[PDB]
């Protein structure tokens, strides 16, 4: 039962609008820009801490991440040991400084959304693990891709097994 | 014995933030060579460590145990609050043969100051007897870290989904407490190994707990709950 991810609208309480805009020092480029609807390297900061993208009206940073499961095991489920340092500093500590960084915890979400499954599946329970309640992880793939094709498969494959089960039960 | 679908095991040690932030790049890296020195009787794909690095190919590019004086060279240093970060791999690429990379970070803050190693599962691949391995490792942190506060072997997926205490840790399948424990307070294949003046070492069974089993699961519950009833089973963000 994958995290269903809302849409997001255009741009140009919730303190983040205090930030503004900046630049940011092209498959990844795509994805943040499918993700957040943020043009060009445009990015959000607010805080003293960059932000992929920001949903103003849902008061909710956003991020995105695409082509890290080369650096994983992809059956196992746990990254290739060699590249455990890229995966702490890229993955869980970026992660954990966008937890500790919102304030307003009832409105001030942070969502990381994943184009890669076993990325998001392993970024997802070492998230729960670190305490991170704010942060939320989505599979959240833009289409045109191998994923976006086992996105569509999945969920197809999820009213199938709640078609079976809701109409032989009271659920 | 090598398997094709194993399990996936967390291995961490905690320590005391304000005294291990005060040692100096020096002092850090004798602690860390004195572990690779324990772990290597241990087993052959412990011998030998390598750097971290962008692809395969530039992560073996160094060898800290054949040129001991590169081991300075992955110890980093923050500017604002002093933290050293330290991340190793033995030098195997699959976890089936042993795969299994040193992360050691210690910045000042409770939950950020601890050693572990990534996917302790690598080592279920490569133990004989892993009860008597694992221990090895526990004695050997604790003979080099007396800062160390608390260590917990367990499995990944048990450690996320199913224990007791969703905030709290663990004591897992191994883990080490630092007060002296009674062992008529815990279950009878529950053994306990006391440290002088330093803690104990709890082994919930010798053999690897399993989570589809209620004879292991029962075992590390209540050991967790008697930890909690004394108060000495810490918070997780602390």
């Amino acid at each position: 039962l994958p995290r269903m991810g809302p849409r997001l609208p255009f741009e140009l309480e919730c303190p983040p609008s205090r930030g503004e805009m900046a630049i940011a020092n092209d498959l990844s480029a795509r994805y943040q820009q499918w993700v957040t609807n943020f043009p060009f390297p445009h990015e959000w900061f607010w805080s003293g801490t960059w932000w992929d993208g920001f949903d103003e009206p849902r008061c909710t940073l956003l991020e995105a991440k695409a082509n890290y499961a080369f650096l994983f095991v992809p059956l196992l489920g746990v990254p290739r040991p060699w590249a455990r340092a890229k995966v702490k500093s890229d993955l869980l500590q970026k992660a954990e400084v966008h937890s500790d960084k919102a304030r307003p915890t009832p409105p001030v979400f942070v969502e990381w959304h994943f184009l890669q499954r076993i990325v998001y599946e392993y970024c997802a329970a070492e998230y729960l693990r670190m305490g991170l309640a704010n942060l939320k992880a989505f599979w959240n793939p833009m289409p045109g891709t191998d994923e976006h094709d086992d996105y569509q498969e999945t969920r197809a494959k999820e009213q199938e097994e709640m078609k079976r089960f809701c109409e032989e039960n009271p659920g | 014995t090598d398997a094709k679908a194993f399990r996936r095991y967390i291995f961490e040690l905690y320590f005391d933030p304000a005294r291990l932030l005060e040692l100096d790049d020096d002092q850090h890296l004798q602690r860390i060579e004195r572990f690779l020195d324990a772990l290597a009787p241990l087993h052959p794909v412990l011998e030998n460590w390598y750097l971290c690095g962008d692809s395969l190919r530039d992560a073996l590019s160094h060898n800290v145990t054949e040129h001991r004086q590169d081991l300075a060279k992955a110890l980093s240093r923050d500017r604002r609050t002093r933290a050293v970060e330290l991340v190793l791999w033995n030098g195997e690429e699959d976890p089936l043969k042993g795969g299994l990379s040193l992360d050691y970070e210690a910045s000042g803050r409770a939950v950020s100051s601890r050693l572990q190693l990534e996917d302790a599962g690598s080592l279920l691949q490569v133990f004989d007897a892993p009860a008597s391995s694992f221990v090895a490792i526990f004695l050997a942190v604790l003979e080099i870290w007396p800062e160390t506060t608390w260590g917990m072997l367990a499995p990944h997926a048990y450690f996320v989904h199913q224990r007791t205490f969703p905030d709290r840790r663990s004591i897992g399948w191994i883990g080490f407490c630092p007060h002296p424990l009674r062992a008529t307070d815990f279950p009878a294949a529950t053994e306990l190994v006391d440290i002088p003046g330093r803690g104990t070492l709890l082994l919930n069974g010798r053999e690897p707990m399993d989570e589809t089993r209620r004879e292991h699961f029962e075992r590390v519950g209540e050991a967790d709950i008697k930890l909690m009833e004394l108060g000495y089973l810490p918070p997780l963000r602390g």
